[PDB]
């Protein structure tokens, strides 16, 4: 790691944030970035240019200031931003008003484009459930939530171009991606549905009583090594990883305490790295979750004390047994936890950690950044 | 906040405190969401997400807490809204749940006489709705309304809706816990 | 219950009196009250009781305009 | 709607009043919200607008035509004469080119000074100066003198047209 | 506001208050200053819905005779501010269509437009009694509209300064169901008529004088079920004479063809769901130049 004691006071929200669509890498990032604010002055959607880059850049040390370049309202509130080519910005509004954008890349101004509406249907009266999870197969964009309706659009479209609701009306949560055209969903029930854009195949029977509970999960991600591997963290308290490639199958299952499991984020080069924001806690790393086991990182976690400077790797040597992602039975606990918090309370509502450039928009009108998170 | 306190004084007569209900109900401070509405939107929340965390106090959740305490203490919401509305505690209590009892300790806060001045008036508006509320045994009944075909969902009551959660699980036990290992 | 009354003979009890003579074509029906009836029977359309009122606005309705279609002809055949 | 002192349309009803870029969800910020959460759960099912509101429609929309309209009638007041005929007074202007060529000078000198006023108002003025070289008085008839040849006024108002030309 | 069924609201004539005819069986009176507008008066004891009311003259004195359903017309009247009843007309069968003010040199005489079949007109001194006069025998089906003919004599004719006197002769129009439009004149006591013409081939919905004030041009625009709106301009002398000028092949029921204040700028609405000014250019004939909604 590389955490220092400099931190500025920089009074900005930040609730998600969504970066130019970088090919044949993932690990580097670029330096403009859209920031879809909780409430910076308000409810809105801004462009912020820094230095953020990968393997940590070289110009603008510790502690780096944005700039704002254009600032555009959204009406609703921001849940979802996905780029579906390379000038597209489709965000999500909770009044039911997905937004859609074909800005500008190099102008650095957002021009405002397309809206698809009608998202509540209910006969009779009037209810408020829209799509929450939003992802992009390009040029496709899918829409989901907890009503059962699923939106599908392609490239350059105001209106509604696909309404599917089928009988089985389940409550999407997240969505995630397995290659270039399987798309998989985990609902608020706590069940998967694996899909294709070629042919729509709901099958979501898969239960499990034994060895892993379905409690609703919330977030969804991918391993960087493998992209079939997928983790999955919800209100169950276990980081449920899974080698799916076309069926369910899990393989570890960590049983976290004292954690929400809101946002789940992994980090790219070493694929060991996995962090997870959450309400129910101040700030931890996780370091043992989908992996085995890492030595020298215990003497901290939740608010007490704090293991930075050094990122120690287990021992490499002749072996004789194999020492892999294996962590299955939901019976441990927090397994090498990195304590992020400077011993201070504190309430955050979004950590991204993109690479080894890590960017923390709390609510305590502040900003934390980390250039380095493995030495 | 001192607004807040002033009405809430108002508000100590039985009549005066059905009027200000009323007009609260016709106002929407809080975004109450029912049928139709920005949810989060601006206002209280923004206020106290953006001026109280940049001046690091949150007298504001005190004031209203113990504004909506006194309120339906001497008027309960027997009709909400003016005549275009039904009565409905369901966004207020989807707030007090999302809010209160998760982020009101471990924020940006500068004196240690916050959190606990917070933790007591909230634990005391929350005593006070409890002890006057009482649950009926007509509130087992299906609930479901069906009046010219307006097929709703089970409008449960709060208070029902609230002992069903802390019979089952609920962080309120955690939450005590932490209290007394911090007293 | 109006309306019924008004069609027959019943408007004494509401207070209303005799209907005024040589105005077969529109006395005195509010048209907005009817409407706000028909957008709600079209927003809350869902169980059978929606489709019987349906039903009877119909029929009440095609009675009305058959009664007032022959009180215009009996009017203008003077 | 309404009426006024005569082009003057007020509110009462449905209208298109005067339009300003600020609507909802547009370019640089300027956005709005309407009454949403108003009305939850039970209500009546019917959509009305509320309340009302006093604007006013124009169709000038401009602040500079003041002394377009005031300098005409400034020099039409030298040349008014007053009546008195009846009650209330009455007023005939005086049949000369004078007043036209005053009207032309005065536009020409403007135009000098501070040629920013619009492109009719220019060709209102070089219709100005061109029924003052044709109806009105030449400068070549003071600048010679004892021409009494209608060949000779002909070509004068030939030459003045074809000046008049080049200038436009 | 826009929550009820307004029909057509009215403006004093300085131009700071505001009245509106809404169906809550009263009349409300705003006073609009700056920006916002504030409810100060309402009226209560108009029985059902109430047409239009029409404003009298600042000279002559303040009075807004109200007219609504249930066949009465309520004269009030204003003192310190304050608006009172102070006289009531009743006794009619058949619905009163509105009712119009005179100009001013015509004097302050209210027409009472009953679709009994006749013709009630109501004159009023100044603070005296109210003199009702009634004209039976008018056709088969009640009148529609009424309206009057300018204060100075009828014909649009170059007056000499000084040499010209308004009489308090009474000229108006009235139209009706019966597909003619008529004219009648008196000489205080002695209705009687002046043309008849045989155009309109459906029923006539509505007619409207325009008594120009600066020019004493009588036009009468009409409209009937088809759309026939046939401009009817005299503009001769002292005679009478109107020349059927189809404006527009409309395809609805007009049933408001009001004046500006000067009585030279027409505003039309009917079936249409707009409102298109068909002003008069400086070349006779018609020229839409604009067009907003109902």
């Amino acid at each position: 790691m590389a955490d220092k004691f400099a931190a500025k006071f920089v009074s900005h929200k930040i609730s998600r944030t969504r970066w130019r669509p970088v090919s044949a890498s993932s690990l580097q990032q670029p330096d403009v970035f859209a920031t879809g604010s909780w409430d910076n002055e308000e409810n809105k959607v801004c462009v912020w240019a820094t230095s953020d880059f990968g393997a940590t850049s070289l110009d603008e040390e510790y502690q780096g200031d944005p700039k704002q370049l254009c600032d555009i309202k959204h009406p609703g509130d921001v849940m979802d931003m996905q780029f579906l080519d390379k000038e597209r910005i489709v965000t999500g509004s909770s009044t039911g008003t997905v937004t859609i954008f074909r800005h500008h890349e190099n102008n650095q101004t957002l021009s405002v484009n397309q809206r698809w509406e009608q998202a509540h249907y209910h006969v009779g009266s009037n209810m408020r459930a829209p799509c929450t999870a939003i992802v992009c197969s390009s040029p496709e964009i899918v829409s989901v939530g907890e009503d059962g309706r699923i939106n599908c659009f392609r490239a350059e479209s105001r209106d509604v171009l696909r309404t599917i609701d089928d009988a089985d009306s389940s409550t999407m949560h997240g969505v995630t991606f397995l290659r270039t055209t399987e798309i998989l969903t985990v609902n608020s029930v706590g069940q998967l549905k694996l899909w294709d854009l070629r042919k729509q195949g709901n099958d979501p029977t898969q239960i499990f009583s034994v060895t892993g509970e379905r409690v609703p999960l919330h977030c969804v991600d991918r391993h960087p090594n493998q992209q079939h591997v997928v983790a999955t963290g919800g209100q169950d308290g276990m980081l449920c990883i899974w080698d799916v490639r076309h069926g369910k199958m899990p393989m570890s299952l960590l049983n976290a305490h004292e954690a929400e499991m809101w946002e789940v984020h992994f980090h790219p080069s070493n694929p060991d790295h996995l962090f997870t924001c959450s309400e129910d806690g101040s700030l931890w790393h996780w370091d043992a979750s989908a992996d085995s086991e890492k030595p020298t990182f215990l003497l901290g976690g939740r608010s007490t004390f704090n293991i930075s400077r050094s990122s120690i790797a287990p021992p490499n040597a002749n072996q004789s047994l194999a020492c892999a992602w294996l962590s299955t039975d939901p019976t441990k606990g927090q397994l090498e936890i990195t304590n992020l918090l400077p011993s201070s309370t504190l309430s955050v509502n979004s950590l991204d950690v993109l690479g080894q450039n890590l960017v923390c928009g709390t609510d305590a009108e502040a900003i934390y950044v980390t250039r380095r998170l493995f030495s | 906040a001192e607004l807040l306190k002033t009405l809430a004084a108002f508000g100590k007569s039985p009549e005066i405190a059905a009027s200000l209900w009323q007009s609260l109900e016709y106002t929407q401070i809080l975004q109450t969401v029912r049928a139709t509405g920005l949810r989060q939107g601006v206002g209280i929340e923004v206020e106290l997400n953006e001026i109280e965390s940049r001046c690091e106090e949150y007298p504001l959740t005190r004031a209203f807490c113990q504004l909506i305490s006194t309120l339906v203490e001497s008027s309960f919401p027997t009709n909400l809204g003016a005549g275009l509305r039904a009565p409905g505690f369901e966004p207020y209590l989807q707030f007090l749940r999302d809010t209160v009892f998760l982020r009101y300790r471990t924020r940006a806060y500068r004196r240690a006489a916050e959190k606990w001045e917070v933790a007591e008036a909230v634990l005391d508006v929350f005593y006070k709705l409890l002890k006057d509320y009482e649950p009926q045994p007509e509130d087992f009944v299906d609930q479901y309304v069906e009046l010219q075909g307006e097929e709703r969902v089970a409008f449960k009551p709060p208070g029902f809706s609230l002992m069903h959660h802390l019979l089952n699980e609920s962080p309120m036990l955690e939450l005590c816990l932490s209290l007394m290992e911090e007293g | 219950e109006y309306v019924d009354a008004l069609l027959g003979k019943g408007h004494q009890y509401f207070g209303i009196q005799a209907p005024l003579s040589a105005t077969s074509q529109l006395v005195w029906f509010p048209y907005s009250a009817i409407d706000h009836l028909r957008l709600a029977l079209g927003e809350n359309e869902n169980n059978q009781h929606n489709q019987a009122i349906l039903g009877k606005l119909q029929r009440k309705m095609d009675e009305y305009f058959q009664k007032l279609k022959k009180a215009t002809d009996d009017y203008k055949k003077i | 709607v309404g009426w006024g002192p005569n082009w003057t349309l007020v509110h009462n009803g449905d209208k298109l009043s005067e339009r300003l870029n600020a609507e909802e969800d547009r370019d640089m910020d300027t956005i709005d919200y309407g009454f949403l959460p108003k009305p939850t759960s039970a209500k009546s099912l019917t959509e009305s607008p509320f309340k009302v509101h006093v604007e006013k429609l124009s169709l000038e929309q401009k602040t500079k035509d003041l002394q377009s309209y005031l300098l005409p009638l400034e020099i039409e007041l030298k040349n008014s004469t007053v009546d008195k005929s009846g009650p209330c007074p009455h007023f005939r202007p005086n049949p000369g080119v004078t007043a036209i060529h005053d009207y032309a000078g005065w536009v020409r000198n403007f135009s000098s000074e501070a040629a920013e006023v619009e492109a009719v108002v220019k060709q209102w003025g070089l219709t100005w100066t061109l029924c003052e070289s044709l109806w009105g008085q030449l400068k070549e008839l003071e600048a010679s003198l004892d021409e009494p040849n209608e060949y000779v006024k002909n070509l004068e108002r030939r030459k003045a047209f074809s000046h008049w030309l080049a200038q436009t | 506001s826009h929550e009820d069924m307004i029909h057509d609201a009215q403006m004093d004539y300085y131009g700071i208050r505001l009245a509106t005819c809404s169906s809550d069986r009263s009349v409300k009176i705003f006073d609009v200053k700056n920006g916002g507008q504030i409810l100060i008066a309402d009226l209560r004891g108009h029985d059902g819905p109430v047409w239009q009311v029409a404003w009298a003259h600042p000279m002559y004195g303040n009075i807004l005779a109200s007219c609504s359903y249930d066949r009465k017309v309520i004269i009030w009247k204003e003192e310190n501010g304050t608006w009172e009843k102070t006289y009531e007309y009743t006794g009619h069968d058949s619905s009163v269509n509105s009712v119009c003010w005179a100009p001013h040199d015509f004097g302050l005489v209210l027409a009472c437009g009953s679709s009994d079949g006749a013709i009630s007109i109501l004159t009023f001194t100044g603070d005296g009694p109210w003199e009702v006069k009634k004209i039976s025998n008018a056709h088969t089906i009640g009148c529609n509209a009424v309206s009057w003919a300018p204060s100075v004599i009828p014909g649009s004719l170059v007056d000499q300064p000084s040499s010209q006197k308004p009489n308090y002769i009474k000229r108006f129009v009235s139209g009706g169901c019966d597909n003619l439009v008529k004219i009648w004149r008196e000489e205080d006591g002695q209705w009687k008529e002046d043309q008849k013409l045989e155009a309109h081939s459906d029923w006539v919905r509505d007619v409207a004088w325009a008594p120009s004030i600066g020019l004493p041009t009588s036009t009468i625009a009409s409209c009937s079920q088809d759309g026939r709106v046939y401009i009817w301009t005299s503009d001769d002398a002292a005679t009478n004479c109107w020349t059927p000028k189809l404006l527009h092949k409309f395809n609805d029921v007009v049933w408001h063809v009001s004046w500006s204040i000067t009585a030279n700028i027409l505003a039309v609405s009917g079936g249409d769901n707009k409102v298109t000014l068909w002003k008069e250019s400086v070349d006779g004939q018609w020229a839409c130049i604009s067009d907003v909604n109902k």
